[PDB]
């Protein structure tokens, strides 16, 4: 009676092979924010000019 | 009351849940 | 057989052809024994999904083929056959994980499908306790997963029996040293939790308190594991845990009766975990109302105007707006608060000068300030200019709100 045996075990083996295959071709919440947090938040994201100014911003740039 | 007291009245609500646990 | 050998040695670039050779050369050579453990080695040395199919296939067919053949006839190598290709058969979701803990053997997802495939729980055990020891904690790349491991693993002893093994298994688990601290939150909440059903939340919070622990010096040992990289373990800095805290605190304020009075120890104790967080600066806005609420319902209320003169100024001033709302609408509206008219005066001077000086929209307090000024002493005069101080203070819908209640109040 093996024979009924290897046509149940080859149909499960093709639908094996089938998806085996298939798996080869792939190939109110700021509330919450503690202390801590928000120290962390608000250090990380926090006319006419003066010759004398506008020295010290040129010099800061350079 | 809206912005946190609101949020609040929740947490004591949801506090039931854990008190029937308490106390069984 | 040397000249394959040899290109095994020049040629490791292209091993699936190879191996897919010699095993046709195995099956010619009647060498069925020699394929089989040939194919074996091969199929558990595979580390690619697109080479595990192709030689896991071809394993399958072989099986398939021989054992038909043998069929077409021998009885003990037809009956060894068909055995081994139901085994391949069933065996494909262990060798599809097989793949993958190679691909990345410390990846605990893993091990957490490895466990789900196992027919019996007596195996299940058997799949953790290799997890455990092939897990190394330093390179587990999702934080707050290998915790999740030793919860399950616990909890599986937890539903069958023997509490005390599953106990000792966790105390063995905090004694790892985790690189990231969500690791430790999910073993110590949920061996609280598994304790508050059995043995009552006195020893619930026993669970707790011992992962909160204080040290002196929080600073110090915070900067050495946040500039650490990884090197210092999150068992130091366990007190800085919101989530632990979190729970703590539900557990206590769930257990104290809804009559506590200050003589009551729970009630104390509570006071004392919330103090605790908020000195160690881990009080959210949400929590700082709801210990504020928690001291309102135990007519504590002169000592909730305490929690929020201590946790106002931290927060930033958007957030200071909600804090103030609740603080001055329980000091004008509650039949317990003390304080006289020219302190609630004073609060609400505080308030509008601060938040206003953030540009923060301040409708709410400058309409409860003229209602209060209504009611106290009665100068409806002095309610009417600060609507128009609020008005003629960019949010220009708020006010035409307080230019129409100014003007119609007038």
């Amino acid at each position: 009676k093996l024979d009924e045996k290897l046509k149940e075990l080859k149909r499960k083996r093709v639908d094996v092979s089938i998806k085996s295959r298939k798996l080869a071709d792939r190939e109110e919440k700021a509330f919450h924010y503690t202390v801590q947090e928000y120290d962390a938040w608000e250090r990380r994201h926090p006319g006419g000019i003066s010759y004398d100014q506008l020295a010290k911003l040129s010099y800061e740039k350079t | 009351m809206p912005s946190l007291r609101d949020l609040s009245l929740e947490r004591d609500q949801e506090l039931n849940q854990l008190r029937a646990r308490i106390n069984q | 057989e040397e000249f394959m050998r040899q290109m095994n040695g020049i040629y490791p670039d292209k091993w699936l052809f190879l191996i897919l050779s010699l095993a046709k050369y195995y099956i010619s050579r009647g060498r069925l024994d020699s394929c089989g453990d040939l194919l074996k080695k091969s199929l558990q040395q595979t580390l690619r999904y697109s080479d595990f199919d192709r030689i896991y296939n071809f394993y399958l067919l072989f099986e398939q083929e021989c054992s038909q053949f043998i069929l077409g006839k021998w009885t003990e190598k037809l009956q060894a056959h068909m055995a081994t290709f139901e085994s391949l058969i069933n065996l494909y979701d262990i060798y599809l994980n097989d793949v993958a803990l190679r691909q990345d053997s410390n990846l605990v997802e893993t091990w957490m499908k490895r466990v789900s495939l196992q027919k019996s729980a007596a195996e299940k055990c058997n799949v953790y306790s290799e997890a455990i020891l092939k897990i190394d904690p330093r390179k587990v790349g999702t934080p707050g997963s290998f915790g999740r491991l030793w919860c399950s693993y616990g909890d599986l002893y937890w539903r069958s029996n023997a509490i005390s093994t599953a106990r000792e298994l966790w105390t063995q688990s905090l004694k790892v040293p985790y690189p990231y601290i969500e690791d430790l939150e999910e073993i110590y909440l949920n061996w609280a939790d598994r304790e508050l059903d059995k043995e009552g939340v006195e020893r619930a919070f026993s669970i707790l308190e011992d992962a909160l622990h204080v040290p002196t010096n929080p600073e110090i040992l915070l900067e050495k594991y946040k500039n650490g990289h990884r090197k210092i373990p999150a068992q130091t800095v366990l007190f800085n845990s919101l989530r632990i805290w979190s729970k703590y605190i539900d557990y206590l304020e769930a257990y104290c009766p809804k009559d506590a009075n200050s003589s009551d120890k729970i009630f104390n104790k509570t006071k004392m975990a919330y103090n605790t967080v908020i000195d160690l600066r881990l009080i959210t806005p949400a929590m700082a109302e709801n210990f504020a609420l928690f001291l309102q319902n135990h007519y504590e209320v002169m000592e909730s105007f305490q929690v929020y003169e201590k946790t106002i100024p931290l927060f930033p001033p958007e957030i200071q707006y909600e804090l103030w709302i609740e603080y001055l609408e329980v000091a004008t509206s509650h039949q317990l608060s003390s304080l006289s008219p020219e302190h609630i005066r004073f609060l609400f001077e505080k308030a509008l000068k601060n938040l206003c000086s953030n540009g923060i929209d301040c409708k709410t307090i400058f309409i409860a300030y003229s209602v209060f000024e209504e009611r106290i002493s009665g100068l409806i005069s002095k309610s009417i200019e600060i609507l128009r101080r609020g008005a003629v203070i960019t949010h220009l819908e708020s006010r035409l709100q307080l230019w129409r209640m100014c003007i119609s109040k007038a």
